[PDB]
Parts: C-alpha cells; structure tokens; sequence
C-alpha cells in the first residue's frame, strides 16, 4: 500500500500542504494556527491509538477553533435570555449597544 | 450593494422596455401570422430535429483549453514571488505542454472538420 | 438573519440545483445549472474569494455552451420537455423543493440535526474573523504559491491535460 | 490493521535493515532453498511443455537460468522471513519484561493438590 | 499605533459585553458569567460574533461586509 | 455549521441523487456530474476560505481541472454511442448483462 | 491504436495507481484515481466495436460516481478536522462515504453490477488489466485508513460480495462473466479480513493476483472467449487444458494448491478475534465457486468435446507469439503452498 | 473551564491620537524614524506574549511618543504639514507621487527646526535590535505536560524460538 | 548546415506565423538563463516588505543586526536606487 518514497529520498512531494501551520506565503497564519500546532506537537512520536486518549484536550480545543459550535451555543444562549428579558421590558439595553456610543480610535 | 443595485436596475429597465413593447401596440394575431417563416413555404420537418456538428471534436477540446486559462490566470500574482527561477520554469513548462497539445491535434487532423 | 443575503444565495443554489436535477431537457438543465453557477460565484465572492467565484462561474459559462452545442445535435428530443411538460419532471422538482423547504423550516425554527450535525441560524456572519491586517489578497496569493510550493501539482495537472487531449482523439477516432 | 508497519526506526524501502545481520544467514542447503530451486525446474519444464520442445533436455541454459533465479530470489526472502521472525520475537519478549504486571508469574500446583471430575465411560 | 488601538477597542468590547453578561444572566439557574470555552487559558482571538453580539444590525453589516461590499 | 454549509451539502446530495436516477438521456447525468463538481468545489472553497488555510486556495482551482477531463471524456462517450443509434438513450446500453 | 500511444497510456494508467500508493495528501489521491480512470477508458475501447464503447460507458459513469463520493468524503473530513494527510477520518459520516465509494471502486457487492458487463465488453487483455491492476489503489488506499473502518459496514459487503460471486458465476457459460464473478468472490475474501490483519489482505491479493494472471494468459494462449470455444483446446494443445485445470483447481482453494493458502490464513486470522460465524460461511460459500471452477473443467479438461474438421489446419500451425511468464505465473499459482511462513515478509 | 480575566475599562483609558488616516501618512517616515523605539519595545511584548491584556502599559508610552511627536510638529511648523497632509489627503489612494514640493517644504523646515532626517528608502523595513528589562515569557502557549513517548527498542536481536512456529513448520 | 537552412526558407516560405512563434517561445525559454538581471529581479521581490519586520530581542552579542533603522548595520537598497 503506502509505500513511503518521499520520506525515504526526502523529495516533499505534497508534505507542504497537509496541514495549516506549515510555512504559509508570506508568514500568513491560520485561524487556528496555535491550536493545531499545540495538538500536532502533543501527539507527536506516540501513536494513533495513544494520541487518540491522550491528545484529546488539545483535539477537542482545536475543534472548537475550527467549528466553534460551542461559542454559537453560547451566543445564542445569551440572545434568547436577552429577549425574553426584552419582551417583558425589565433589560433596557446600554446605550452603546444601539448606535449612541462615542467610539474609539 | 452597489453591484446588486446596478443589476436590479439593469434587469428592471429591461424588463420594463419589454412591458411597454408588449402592451402600447395594437396586437391582431392570427394562426397564418404566427407561423414558422421558411421564406415562404411551409417547413418540411421541426426545427427540434438533430443537427449534425463537424467542428465536435474542437468542441471537446475547448475545455481542457479553457481549463488552461484558468490555470494560467494568477501568473501576475505568480510573479511577485521570491523564487522566480522555479516559478518561470512551471510557467513554461505548462504554456509549452499546452502548446505540445494543441500541436498534437493539429498534427493528427484533429482541427479539420467532418464531412 | 441580517439582509439574508446568504441564506437567499444558498436557497437559489439549492433551487436551481433542483431544477437541472429534475432532468429535463438538456437545454433547461443547462439553464438552471448556470444559474447555479452565478449563484455559487456570488456567494463565494460574499466570503472573500472573488478570483474562484469568477474562476468558477467563467469556467461553467464555456461548459455549457459546449453542453448547449452538443444537445443541440445528440440530444434534440423534438418535444422537448420543460418542468410542467411531464409529470415525473414535475413531481421531482415539487419533491425537491418541497423536501428543501422543510429542511430550511426545521433548522431555521428550531436545532435539527440531519445527518451530519445540528444547525441554529443565527446567520454565517457570526464565524468571521476579525483579522485585520494586509496589504495584498490572501485568496491571491494563496493561488499564486502553485508555480512555486505546487510544481508537483503543476506537473501532474499538466501531464493530465495532454493524456486528455490524447484520450478524447483516440476515443473519437471510431474506426 | 497493520502492526509492524509503523515499527520505530523503520526505514520505508530498505527490505533487508542493517540489524538483519546480526543474524545467521540460510544455508545454502536449507530445504526451502531446495524446494525454490524445485520450483524454478518445473518452471523450466512447463515452458519447454508450452512451446512444443522436448521436456527434458530442450534448453539446459534456460533451465539452469530458471533455477538460479528462483534460487537467488529464494535467498533473500528467507533471510528477510527470518528478520522478520526475530523481529517479533524481539518485541514479544520486550513487551513482556516491561510489564511484569499484565504476565504474572503463577506458581503452579502439583496434581496431587488438583482436584479433577472423573467422567467414566460406560 | 493601529496595533495597540485595536487591541484597546477589542478589549474595551470584550469587557462591555462581559459587564452586561453580568445583567442579562443574573437569575439563569447555573450559568458562570464570563467562562470560557476552551480548556486552555491562552489569548484566542475572538469570533465577531462575541465582539458585536450584543449590538444594532447596522454595526453587524459593516464590520462582516463592509470591504467585501465597498466598491 | 450553518445554514450556508447544510445548504451545500443538500444541493451535492440533490445532484447525487439526481444521477443516480436516469430518466433518457446521457446528458442530462453528465449534467448532474457537472452539478456534483460545482457543489464539491463551493464547499470546498468556503471551508477554505473560513480557516484562511492560505497555501489550501490552489486546492479548488486543481479540483476544476480534472473536472472538465471526466466531462471532456463523458461528452465524447456520448458521441460515439450516439453515432451507433443516432440518440443519446441509455436503454440503448443494453447489449452486455449480468 | 497507435503503439506508442498504447505505451504512453498503460505508463498514465500505471503512473496513476503509483501517485494513489505514494502519496500522504487526499488530494493528490484523488489526483491519481481521476489519472488512472482517463488513461485506463481508451485502453477498453482499444478494439472499437458497439459492445466495448457500452462497457467504457458504463465503466466511466460507475468510476466518476465513485470518484466523486470520495471527494465529497474528502471535503467532509476535511471540515471536521483541518487535515489533509491519508489518516483515520476523524468525521464517521466521511468515513463511511468514503468506504461506499472504495466499495464501487473495486465492485464489492451491492455495487457489482458492473464487472460482469465491463469484463465480457472488452477483450481478454483488457480484462486482464481491470481485473489485476485496477484493484491496487483502492485496496492500498483501504490499507491506510483501516483502523476507522466500521466493521459492520465492510464485512456485510464482504458477504455479499461473497455470496453474489458465488451465485452468479454459476449461471455462465461466457468465460470473461466467470472471471469477473470469481473477481468479485475474491474482492469479498479480501474485504473480509482487512478490518483484522492487512497483512493478510496483501497476500490474498497477491495469490489471487498471481491465479488471475495465470488464467487470463492461458486464455489469451487457446482464443476462447466461451465455454464450447474452450472446449476445442484439448484437440490442439493438450497441454494447455491440462495447466487449466490445474490452475482452476488452485482457484477453487483446494490442498495442497495454492489458492488454499489465503483462505487459510484468513479464516486462522479471524479465529483470533472471536470471529467463527463469517469465516464459517465464507468457506461454505467458496463451494459455488469450486462447481462452476469444476464445471469449466469437466467442459475443457476432463472430457473430449466433439470438434471440427477445420481444427485439422490448425494442426501445422504454432504459437508464434511467446508469453515469458506464464509458466512462472502457473508455478506460482500452483505449487507455493509449503512456503507460506514468507508471508512474514509482508509486514 | 475558567473565567476569562479582562481589564477594567479605567486600564484601557488612553489619551488617543485623534489624527485622521491623511495626517498619520504625511509624518509616517518622521514618526517612524523620531519614536521607533517605545514603538518597537511594544511589537516585541505583542509577539513575544502573544496576548494583547499582557502589554497595555507599552502602548500607553506608544500613544505618549505618538503624542509628542505630534505636539512638536505643530509647536514648531505646522503650516507647511498641514499643506503637505491636505494635499495627501485629496489622493484617492494618498499618493506621495503626487505632492513632492510640499513634502520638500516639510522636511526643510523639520530639517532646521529640529534636526530630523528624513529615513532613506529601505531602512523603515529594517530588523532592529531592543534592550527591555521585561522577563522572557517561558511558556507563552500555556502548554500542557507533553505526554511520554514509547520507552525504545534496546538490545540485540537472536533468532526466533523454533523458527516461524506457524502451524506444522519448524522453521 | 545545408538542409536545416532550406528547411527553414521552405517554412518561411509556407508557415511564417509559425517560425515566427517558434522562434519568440525559443528566445523566451533561452534568454532568462543568460541575463543578469533576473538577480535583481529576485532582490527587487525580496526587498519589499510586505509584512512587519518583527524586532529581535538582544541578548548582548548581535553585532551585525541594527539597534535603529537609521544605524549604518543591516541590509541597504543603495542598489535599488541607483536601477
Ligand atoms: C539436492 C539435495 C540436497 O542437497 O538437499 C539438502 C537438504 C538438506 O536439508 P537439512 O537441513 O540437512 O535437513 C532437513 C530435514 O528434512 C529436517 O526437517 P526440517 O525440520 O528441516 O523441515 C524443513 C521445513 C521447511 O522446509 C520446507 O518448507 C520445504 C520442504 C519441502 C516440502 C515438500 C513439498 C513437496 C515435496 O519443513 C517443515 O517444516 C515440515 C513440513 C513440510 C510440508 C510443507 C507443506 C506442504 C504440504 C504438502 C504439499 O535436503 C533437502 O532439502 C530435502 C529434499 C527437499
Ligand atoms: C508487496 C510487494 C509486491 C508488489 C506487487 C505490485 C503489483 C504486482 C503486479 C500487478 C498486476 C500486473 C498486471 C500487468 C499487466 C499489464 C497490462 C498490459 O499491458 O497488457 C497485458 C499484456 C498483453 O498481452 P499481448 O496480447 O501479448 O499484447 C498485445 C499488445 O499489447 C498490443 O498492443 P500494441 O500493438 O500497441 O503493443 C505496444 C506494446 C509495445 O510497447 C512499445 O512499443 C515500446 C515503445 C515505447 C514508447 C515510448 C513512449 C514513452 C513516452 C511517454 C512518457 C509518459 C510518462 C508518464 C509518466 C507521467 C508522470 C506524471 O506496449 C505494451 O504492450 C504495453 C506497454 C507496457 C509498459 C509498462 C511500463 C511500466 C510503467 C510504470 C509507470 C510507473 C512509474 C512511477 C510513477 C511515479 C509516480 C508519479 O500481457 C502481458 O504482458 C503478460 C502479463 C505480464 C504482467 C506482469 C506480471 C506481474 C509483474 C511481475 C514483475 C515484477 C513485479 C514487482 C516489481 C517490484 C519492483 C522491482
Ligand atoms: C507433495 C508431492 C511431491 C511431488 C510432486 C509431484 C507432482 C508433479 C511434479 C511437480 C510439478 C511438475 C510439472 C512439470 C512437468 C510438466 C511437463 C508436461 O507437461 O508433461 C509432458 C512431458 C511428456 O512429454 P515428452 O516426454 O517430452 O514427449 C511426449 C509428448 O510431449 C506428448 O505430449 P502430449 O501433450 O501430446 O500428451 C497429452 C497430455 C499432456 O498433458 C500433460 O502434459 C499434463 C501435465 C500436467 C500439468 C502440470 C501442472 C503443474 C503441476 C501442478 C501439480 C499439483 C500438485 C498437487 C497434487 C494434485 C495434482 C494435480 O494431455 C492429456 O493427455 C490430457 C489428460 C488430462 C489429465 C488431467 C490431469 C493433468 C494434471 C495433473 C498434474 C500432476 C503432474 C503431472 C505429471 C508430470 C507431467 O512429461 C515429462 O516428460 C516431464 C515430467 C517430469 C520430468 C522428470 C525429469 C527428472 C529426471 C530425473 C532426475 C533425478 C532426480 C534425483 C537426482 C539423483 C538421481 C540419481
Ligand atoms: C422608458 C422606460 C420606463 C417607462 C416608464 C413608464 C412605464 C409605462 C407603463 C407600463 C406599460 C404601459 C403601456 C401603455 C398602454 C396601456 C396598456 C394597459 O395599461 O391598458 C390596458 C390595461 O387595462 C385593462 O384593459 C384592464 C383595466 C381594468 C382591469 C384591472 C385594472 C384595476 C386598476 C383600477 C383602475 C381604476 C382607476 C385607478 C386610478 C389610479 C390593456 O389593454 P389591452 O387592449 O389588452 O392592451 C393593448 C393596449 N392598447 C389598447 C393601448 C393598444
Ligand atoms: C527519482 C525518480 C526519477 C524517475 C521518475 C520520473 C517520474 C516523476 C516525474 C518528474 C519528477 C520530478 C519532480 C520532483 C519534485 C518537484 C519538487 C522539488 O523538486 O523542488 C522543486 C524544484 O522544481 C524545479 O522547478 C525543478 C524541477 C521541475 C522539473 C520540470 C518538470 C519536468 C517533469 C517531466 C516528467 C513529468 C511527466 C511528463 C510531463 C511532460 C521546487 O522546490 P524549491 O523551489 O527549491 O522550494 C520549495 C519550498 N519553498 C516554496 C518554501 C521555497
Ligand atoms: C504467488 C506468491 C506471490 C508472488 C510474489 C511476486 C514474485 C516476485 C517478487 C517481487 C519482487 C520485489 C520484492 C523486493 C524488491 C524491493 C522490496 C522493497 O522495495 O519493498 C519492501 C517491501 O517488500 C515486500 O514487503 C516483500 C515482497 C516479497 C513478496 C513475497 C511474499 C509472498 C507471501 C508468501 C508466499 C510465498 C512466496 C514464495 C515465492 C516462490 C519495503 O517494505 P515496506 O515499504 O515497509 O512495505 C510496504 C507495505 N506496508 C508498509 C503496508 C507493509
Ligand atoms: C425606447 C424608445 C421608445 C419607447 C416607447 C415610448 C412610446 C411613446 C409614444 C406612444 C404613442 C401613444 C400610443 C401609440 C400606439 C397605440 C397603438 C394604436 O394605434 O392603437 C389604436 C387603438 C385603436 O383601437 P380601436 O379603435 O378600438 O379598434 C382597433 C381594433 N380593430 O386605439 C388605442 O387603443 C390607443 C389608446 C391610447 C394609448 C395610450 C397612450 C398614452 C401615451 C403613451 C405612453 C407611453 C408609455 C411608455
Ligand atoms: C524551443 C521553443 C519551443 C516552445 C515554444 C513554442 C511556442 C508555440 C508555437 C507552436 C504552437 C503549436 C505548433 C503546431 C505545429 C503545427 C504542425 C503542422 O501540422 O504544421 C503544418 C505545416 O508544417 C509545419 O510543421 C510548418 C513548418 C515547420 C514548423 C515551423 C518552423 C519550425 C521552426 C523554425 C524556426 C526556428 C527558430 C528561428 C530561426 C530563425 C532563422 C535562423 C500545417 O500545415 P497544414 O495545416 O496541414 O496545411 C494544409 C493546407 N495546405
């Protein structure tokens, strides 16, 4: 199957590209730049089957980077309460959160 | 925005022209007035029927060279970067494979047309 | 949720991805599928990716007019049937839509998982970035690191393009 | 699953590592080696039966290429076997030193303190 | 100078959102204002959703669409 | 995942679909291939985009490419096959079975 | 066609299934299955004639399919986890996409249909190309990502490959629908045991490889395509017929041959894992295959068919064109049983 | 898993530079060249610690020399800045090309007024050097305790116990 | 000598569209090995400074790197100017 010829003559015939913290043009990072090059760096030189229970914080962390599914939870948490406290009218959102704010450079 | 606006307007004066083309003039349509027009007479077959093309192959190879210029697009880009030895070469390296490929069908009676 | 501008452009993807999915005569599927090509580009360029929206919908328009060509010679069909000619065309253009707008209804209302995961709305402004740096494209020069990270693929991408000359040639020679 | 495959310290493409000569090579008389020389004479045979020539003595060159070959190839594929054999024992072994834990040595009765059913049969 | 402004005004929104996170979750049964999300404690950059969550639709349409749409 | 990604994958899930039922005519699939590329290639170019994978932005354009060869091959099957019937029906395609 | 041109399209085929074993980017996977399927579609219509442009139709629409739920299995698992490197598929729903387009690929059950019409469409040269070189990049890519593989999933197809091998090869008397029944038999005994021990997928390929070559090229030696066209060869080259059966007896996994070998050390495999129901039935399911193995030879063989009287010019004429490695191919498909422990050797 | 400590609002108060886009661009080079280095000592506490809360204090002394810079540029000669900025400012893209007699006429008069010397094309790109007293960050990622990897493979190799010990084969 | 110069009047002759480009693709592949300003080229691309020039942190013993952008230490586009 996978017969490894790159790692054996050192050619790097598509290792450039599979993943995101590796030597952008430019030096121009990814979104989750830290995170993907904390978890590669937990896992290294242990295994799959190691780094699959091991490796899990940093995994789980980096997901949540790339989908941010918990943080739209959140978002939509806070929004839904910040409704129903509107609707009964006992919020009355600040002023600068509706247009009146005296901005910042 | 503005592109969008710039569109609605240009498909809305458009269809507007097509309105007032469509209802200002006094319209009296009858069958012989809306048939076919076959420079007189009457078709002898439907217009839905095949027509050959003898330039198919041509056709064909439009693609791939379409493709091309998709890929050779973001040489002006392409030239910013620091390695320009490695850069020039895979530029010419493809512009002369593409010129191999059209030299190919040229020679093998690939651009004539059938008969 | 802010201008639906996203959600409108997906919507019409899925509608015209519907209406050449149906399959009725070419010349319509053509249709709908070069809408959804200008769709699609639109709603790339909404995230910042101009040059592969245009890439894409300029490679479409070309495609198929190579398809019209064809239809026009090999599938003519001499009634030629459109999404209310004939009954199996209908129906699955009603079935699609039908099906699209009782997804977009139960993950727009509520959180429904499907197949994958679940969905909120909320729009897709929310996973933006905030970077705010650059004085150059980052889509641009991303595409531009073929002729100098990508030879490998720049080499295998053109030795597939002459064997596909090749290969259609010795496909039509017939004999 | 693949479980000497990703082996640390494996070079991809070498078939024959440096360790493997710590080992004893075949000898040349090994029975495998012999039935591999066997197999290239009926490979000779049946080529001189395909192309309509005498069996037994068409080409003696051609027979004693075939022989050779499937001697030489006989060679280093037992010795990459054999490597490989002592490669799994290596780290069997290993295993089993590092984790006196999971292979408690079991002090074993005698039968005389061993209680079996008896089952005649009548 | 660009620099320390918008880590300034990051800050300062981050912050305004917090304190009112601080009103709007008074009586919810278990919820811990102000924690996070991750399981480390590094500096993440945050989403635009956390910085104009809580703010007019017009301050959302610029900050997500402004460049794309400034033609 | 929002809506925009759901959207996307039920368009490819559609064109699929829609291949995997023939109704006539050949085009009309190869008309639903096209479709699955294109679904293929928005999707991938908006997770692209989202993660700002930089050197990642070549990766869709590859992916025009061979999509036109399997059209380029698919449309010139469709000639030879209709050159033996004059029509592009798939029931024609019934001389070998199982 | 051109030879030249034949040259450089079987090196494309080729070059393809070599980029799909030696790269650590889907991509370039990906890249390597679309080269191999273009270069492989002109190598089926090489004799043109209506019945092999059917089969490169239906061979291009099966691969682009499949060439496509991959991608997507691709771009799913890329969501779900930023990585393109060939690894263990975070995201099941990828995973499973991907193992349905793997299963088209190589033609496992239900997605079988094909082979058959696709083998009896082309010639025997063809054939013998989509039947041996076509399986290495799929298996090899299968090899890679086993450890994510669900094994409900992969041992159901296997069965059924299996078994609908089995049943279909029984009601054929066109030799080129036998061959690509047994193909989809031993793709299924493949399948079966690579959740388990790739090592022993590699060498069931190998043998089944080496059995393929072996009969294929005995076929292309007497020019039958059918059962009674075969059955003419015992009055011209006895000794053609003999090899025949002899290979279709090793087919058919019987000791001490050769093909006796991989299911034996499949079944061993799957003894190890709590596994006794499936290798059960995968052996009494190899039956249907060993009769309509035993059938061709009873028909070609062990029996004298009437012939004609025309066969008698046929008489003063030879081969003049030489095959070098069949009597290996028949060798090694025959008599390898006593060195199986070099399987060792694999892993 | 945590509560994400922000600054008050009274930590993020700063006296700001209120000059618009037009104005920063004119006395770009003299800014760059007059308060390089409180400018620098931010940009290496911003990369070193990766964290915008860990590095206020450097760009309250950034906004401070921004802001003397600023005030000696209008103490001395503000006239001719303004008619250099105004005419930056008409440019659609603020082209330099575009005003070079007003440039001349600001960088003699802060030539003379003040001794500054306009910085030669290439030198603002310069990698330059800082002496800070603040302590080298030591785990600026916050990184967990990696985990310990496979012990090693040590020894010699013999030969396999009775051979292969594959079924019936004794070797 | 003799039959490349009628084969190249006979092409002339028929296809001058075709030596034409054949002979501008040549000069384009040739040329570009055999100038010496493709050099400084290659400086010119590497002297702009797209992104900010991170400041390093001294450790007492950098000698040639600049301790402000005015100081004579680091690299010059004395050059670029006088191109
Ligand atoms: C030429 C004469 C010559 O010089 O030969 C020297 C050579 C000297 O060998 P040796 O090391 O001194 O003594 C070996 C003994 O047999 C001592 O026996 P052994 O322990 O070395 O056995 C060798 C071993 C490994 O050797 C082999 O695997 C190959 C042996 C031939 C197998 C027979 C199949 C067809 C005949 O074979 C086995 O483990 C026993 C099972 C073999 C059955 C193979 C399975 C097939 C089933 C039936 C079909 O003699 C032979 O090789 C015997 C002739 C063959
Ligand atoms: C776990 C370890 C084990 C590993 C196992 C690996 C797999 C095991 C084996 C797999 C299964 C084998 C199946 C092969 C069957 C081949 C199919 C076929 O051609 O027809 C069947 C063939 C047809 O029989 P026929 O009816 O007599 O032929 C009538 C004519 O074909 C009628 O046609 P014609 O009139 O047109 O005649 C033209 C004829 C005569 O040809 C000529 O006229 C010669 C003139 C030359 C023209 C120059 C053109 C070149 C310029 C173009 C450049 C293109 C570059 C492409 C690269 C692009 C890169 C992006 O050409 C041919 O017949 C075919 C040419 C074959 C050339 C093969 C070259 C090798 C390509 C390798 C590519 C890989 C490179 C690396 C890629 C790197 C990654 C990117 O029958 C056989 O040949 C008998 C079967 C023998 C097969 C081999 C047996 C097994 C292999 C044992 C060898 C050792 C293996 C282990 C080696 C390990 C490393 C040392
Ligand atoms: C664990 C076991 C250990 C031992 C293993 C034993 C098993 C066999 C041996 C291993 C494999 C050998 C295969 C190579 C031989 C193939 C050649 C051939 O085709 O035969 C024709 C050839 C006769 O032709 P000719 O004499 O030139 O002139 C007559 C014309 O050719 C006139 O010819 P024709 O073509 O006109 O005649 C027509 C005839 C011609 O048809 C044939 O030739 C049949 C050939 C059989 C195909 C072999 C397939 C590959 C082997 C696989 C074996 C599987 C083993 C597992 C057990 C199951 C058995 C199937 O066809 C028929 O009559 C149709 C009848 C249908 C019967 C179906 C059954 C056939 C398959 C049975 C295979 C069993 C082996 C056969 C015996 C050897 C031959 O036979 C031979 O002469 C060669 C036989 C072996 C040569 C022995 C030389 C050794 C010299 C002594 C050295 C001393 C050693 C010690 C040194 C120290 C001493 C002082
Ligand atoms: C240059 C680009 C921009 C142009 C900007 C101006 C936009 C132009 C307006 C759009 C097209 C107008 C065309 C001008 C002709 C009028 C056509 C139509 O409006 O009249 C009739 C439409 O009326 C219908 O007959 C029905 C009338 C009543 C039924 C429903 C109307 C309900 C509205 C309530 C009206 C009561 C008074 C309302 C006061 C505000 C159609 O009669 P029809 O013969 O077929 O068509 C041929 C018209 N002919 C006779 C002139 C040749
Ligand atoms: C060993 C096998 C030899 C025989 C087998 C041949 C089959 C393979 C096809 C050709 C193999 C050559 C490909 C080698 C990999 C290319 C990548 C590597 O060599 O470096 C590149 C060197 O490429 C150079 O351009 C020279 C090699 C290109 C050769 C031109 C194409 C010829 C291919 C012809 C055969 C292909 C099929 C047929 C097409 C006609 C660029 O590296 P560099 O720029 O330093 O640094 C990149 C990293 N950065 C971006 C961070 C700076
Ligand atoms: C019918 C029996 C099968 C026939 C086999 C074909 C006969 C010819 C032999 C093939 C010649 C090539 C072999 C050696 C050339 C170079 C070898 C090297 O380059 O490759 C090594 C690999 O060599 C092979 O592993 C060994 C091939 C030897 C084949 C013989 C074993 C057959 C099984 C037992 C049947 C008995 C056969 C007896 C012959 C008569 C590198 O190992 P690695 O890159 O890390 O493994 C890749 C796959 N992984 C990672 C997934 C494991
Ligand atoms: C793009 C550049 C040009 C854009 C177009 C602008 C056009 C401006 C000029 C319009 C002229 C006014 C209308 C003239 C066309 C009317 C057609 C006509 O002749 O109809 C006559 C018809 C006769 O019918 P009957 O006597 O009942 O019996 C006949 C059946 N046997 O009488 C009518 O109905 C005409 C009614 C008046 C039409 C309304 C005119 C209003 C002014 C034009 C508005 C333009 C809108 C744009
Ligand atoms: C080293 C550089 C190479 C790479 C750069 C190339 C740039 C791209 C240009 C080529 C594109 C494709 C070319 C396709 C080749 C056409 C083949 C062909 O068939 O041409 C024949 C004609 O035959 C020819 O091939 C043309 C003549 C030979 C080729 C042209 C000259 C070769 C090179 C000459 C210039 C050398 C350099 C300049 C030297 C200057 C003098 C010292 C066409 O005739 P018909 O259409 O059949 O006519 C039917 C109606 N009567």
């Amino acid at each position: 199957p996978f017969f490894d010829v790159q790692k054996r003559l050192g050619l790097d015939l598509d290792r450039w590209m599979t993943i995101q913290s590796a030597e952008q043009p430019h030096k121009i990072p990814g979104r989750c730049h830290a995170f993907e090059k904390e978890w590669i760096e937990c896992a290294h030189g242990i295994g799959g089957i190691r780094a699959e229970k091991e490796c899990k914080i940093e995994f789980d962390d980096f997901v949540e980077c790339l989908l941010r599914q918990k943080t739209m939870k959140r978002l939509s948490a806070i929004k839904r309460q910040r409704d129903k406290l509107i609707k009964e009218g006992k919020y009355t959102p600040p002023p600068h959160h509706l247009g009146k704010e005296d901005p910042r450079p | 925005m503005n592109i969008m606006l710039t569109l609605l307007t240009n498909v809305t004066l458009a269809s507007l022209l097509v309105l007032i083309a469509f209802w200002l003039p006094q319209l009296n349509a009858y069958s012989e007035k809306t048939s076919p027009y076959e420079c007189g007479f009457d078709p002898m077959g439907s217009a839905r029927l095949p027509f050959s093309m003898k330039f198919f192959l041509v056709a064909i190879t439009f693609l791939l060279f379409d493709l091309e210029i998709a890929l050779l697009l973001p040489l002006p880009w392409a030239s910013q970067t620091n390695n320009l030895k490695t850069m020039l070469t895979m530029a010419l390296f493809l512009l002369i494979l593409l010129a191999a490929s059209l030299a190919y069908e040229w020679t093998q009676k690939g651009l004539e047309w059938a008969e | 949720m802010t201008m639906y501008i996203a959600f409108i452009l997906s919507t019409i993807f899925v509608i015209g991805f519907v209406g050449f999915s149906s399959k009725p005569s070419p010349i319509y599927g053509g249709l709908g599928l070069i809408v959804s090509g200008g769709v699609g580009c639109g709603i790339v360029l909404n995230f910042g990716g101009s040059f592969l929206g245009l890439m894409v919908f300029l490679i479409y328009l070309g495609g198929m007019l190579v398809v019209f060509g064809y239809t026009t010679a090999m599938a003519t069909e001499m009634y030629p049937e459109v999404w209310v000619s004939n009954k199996t065309v209908f129906g699955a253009f009603v079935s699609g839509l039908m099906m699209e707008f009782c997804m977009v209804y139960y993950a727009l209302k509520e959180e429904e998982v499907e197949i994958i995961f679940k969905f909120n709305g909320l729009g897709d402004w929310v996973i933006y970035d905030t970077g705010d740096s650059g004085f150059f494209s980052e889509e641009a020069m991303g595409i531009a690191a073929l002729y100098s990270y990508g030879t490998w693929l720049v080499i295998v991408t053109g030795w597939s393009l002459l064997i596909g000359v090749v290969v259609i040639m010795e496909i039509t020679r017939g004999n | 699953m693949t479980m000497m495959s990703g082996r640390p310290g494996r070079v991809p493409l070498q078939f024959l590592p440096n360790e493997a000569r710590s080992l004893p090579p075949p000898k040349l008389t090994d029975p495998r080696l012999v039935y591999m020389g066997f197999l290239g004479y009926c490979s000779g045979l049946i080529d001189n039966a395909i192309r309509r020539r005498p069996v037994v003595s068409a080409g003696l060159h051609r027979q004693l290429l075939y022989v050779t070959s499937f001697v030489f190839f006989g060679y280093y594929l037992l010795k990459r076997q054999d490597y490989m054999y002592a490669l799994r024992d290596h780290d069997m072994f290993a295993y089993v030193k590092s984790h006196p834990e999971d292979f408690p040595e079991k002090d074993k009765k005698t039968y005389g303190e061993i209680l079996e059913e008896f089952h005649p049969v009548r | 100078l660009f620099q320390a402004e918008k880590d300034r005004r990051v800050l300062q929104m981050l912050r305004e959102n917090l304190e009112e996170e601080a009103i709007i979750m008074k009586d919810v049964p278990d919820w811990k204002v102000g924690e996070s999300v991750f399981h480390t404690t590094r500096w993440v950059t945050p989403m635009m959703g956390e910085l104009y969550g809580l703010r007019t639709n017009e301050e959302i349409l610029s900050a997500t669409y402004g460049f794309i749409w400034y033609t | 995942m929002p809506l925009v990604y759901m959207n996307i994958i039920m368009a490819f899930a559609i064109a699929l679909a829609g291949l995997l039922m023939y109704r006539s005519h050949l085009m009309s699939s190869l008309l639903c291939l096209e479709g699955m590329m294109l679904s293929l290639f928005i999707m991938s170019t908006l997770i692209i985009l989202n993660t700002h994978f930089t050197l990642a932005n070549m990766m869709p354009i590859i992916l025009l490419v061979f999509a036109a060869c399997e059209a380029a091959l698919g449309l010139s099957l469709l000639v030879m096959v209709s050159n033996t019937y004059g029509t592009d029906y798939v029931q024609n395609l019934n001389l070998l079975q199982c | 066609m051109n030879p030249i041109i034949y040259t450089t399209l079987i090196m494309t085929v080729m070059s393809g299934t070599m980029l799909v074993m030696i790269s650590s980017h889907w991509l370039l996977i990906w890249i390597g299955f679309e080269m191999n399927l273009l270069a492989m579609i002109p190598v089926l219509m090489k004799n043109f004639n209506p019945r092999a442009t059917e089969a490169a139709t239906k061979y291009f629409l099966t691969q682009a399919t499949a060439s496509m739920m991959l991608m997507m299995a691709i771009i799913i698992n890329l969501l779900y986890s930023g990585q393109w490197t060939i690894t263990k598929m975070f995201n099941p729903v990828a995973m499973t996409m991907m193992t349905m387009a793997l299963a088209m690929k190589l033609g496992l059950s239900p997605f079988h249909f094909w082979v058959p019409e696709v083998t009896q469409g082309i010639s025997l040269q063809a054939g013998l190309l989509l039947l041996t070189w076509q399986k290495l990049a799929p298996l090899s890519v299968l090899c890679q990502i086993s450890q994510s593989i669900n094994p409900n999933l992969m041992l159901t197809m296997a069965m059924l490959s299996i078994l609908i091998g089995g049943w279909g090869g029984l009601n054929q008397t066109q030799l080129r629908k036998i061959m690509a029944y047994s193909s989809i038999a031993h793709m299924g005994w493949m399948t079966a045991v690579l959740p388990y021990n790739t090592t022993m997928t590699i060498l069931n390929l190998l043998i089944y490889i080496t059995m393929t070559l072996a009969m294929f090229m005995l076929l292309i030696h007497s020019s039958a395509t059918t059962t009674l066209s075969l059955s003419h060869t015992w009055n011209k080259m006895p000794v053609i017929t003999s090899l025949m059966m002899v290979t279709l007896l090793s087919m058919g996994g019987l000791p001490p041959l050769s093909g006796f070998m991989p299911k034996w050390m499949i079944i061993q495999e799957m003894t190890k894992n709590e596994s006794i129901i499936m290798p059960t039935l995968m052996a009494m399911t190899a039956l249907l295959n060993l009769y309509f193995y035993m059938r061709l030879a009873y028909s070609s063989s062990l029996t004298m068919f009437p012939s004609t009287n025309n066969m008698k010019m046929k008489w003063q004429f030879e081969h003049t064109k030489q095959m070098k490695l069949l009597p290996t191919m028949i060798v090694l498909s025959t008599l390898v049983l006593p060195m199986t422990p070099a399987l060792s050797s694999l892993n | 898993p945590g509560i994400v400590e922000l600054p008050t609002l009274e930590d993020l108060k700063v006296q700001e530079v209120k000059v618009s886009s037009s104005v920063l661009k004119a006395a770009a080079h003299h800014y760059g060249a007059q308060c390089d280095k409180p400018n620098k000592e931010f940009m290496l506490c911003r990369w070193e610690e990766k964290d915008p809360r860990r590095c206020l204090e450097e760009g309250k002394l950034v906004n401070q020399c921004a802001l003397d810079f600023f005030r000696q540029i209008k103490r001395h000669c503000a006239e001719p800045f303004t008619e250099y900025w105004t005419c930056i400012d008409y440019s659609g893209l603020q082209l330099f090309r575009h005003c070079r007699k007003q440039q001349a006429k600001f960088d003699e008069c802060v030539l003379d007024k003040l001794g500054w010397v306009r910085p030669d094309l290439g030198e603002l790109s310069k990698v330059t050097k800082v002496k800070t007293d603040r302590p080298l960050p030591e785990n600026p990622y916050h990184s967990r305790a990696r985990p310990e990897p496979n012990p090693e493979a040590e020894g010699d190799l013999k030969p396999a116990k009775h051979g292969s010990r594959l079924f019936f084969w004794t070797m | 000598a003799g039959r490349i110069a009628s084969f190249l009047k006979n092409a002339w002759a028929k296809e001058p569209v075709l030596v034409a480009s054949f002979a501008i693709g040549g000069l384009a592949i040739i040329l570009p090995s055999l100038s010496p300003y493709t050099n400084y080229a290659i400086r010119i691309n590497r002297a702009t400074p797209y992104n900010y020039p991170v400041p390093l942190r001294d450790d007492g013993n950098m000698p040639d790197v600049p301790s402000h952008p005015q100081d004579p230490q680091g690299p010059s586009l004395e050059w670029l100017k006088n191109l």
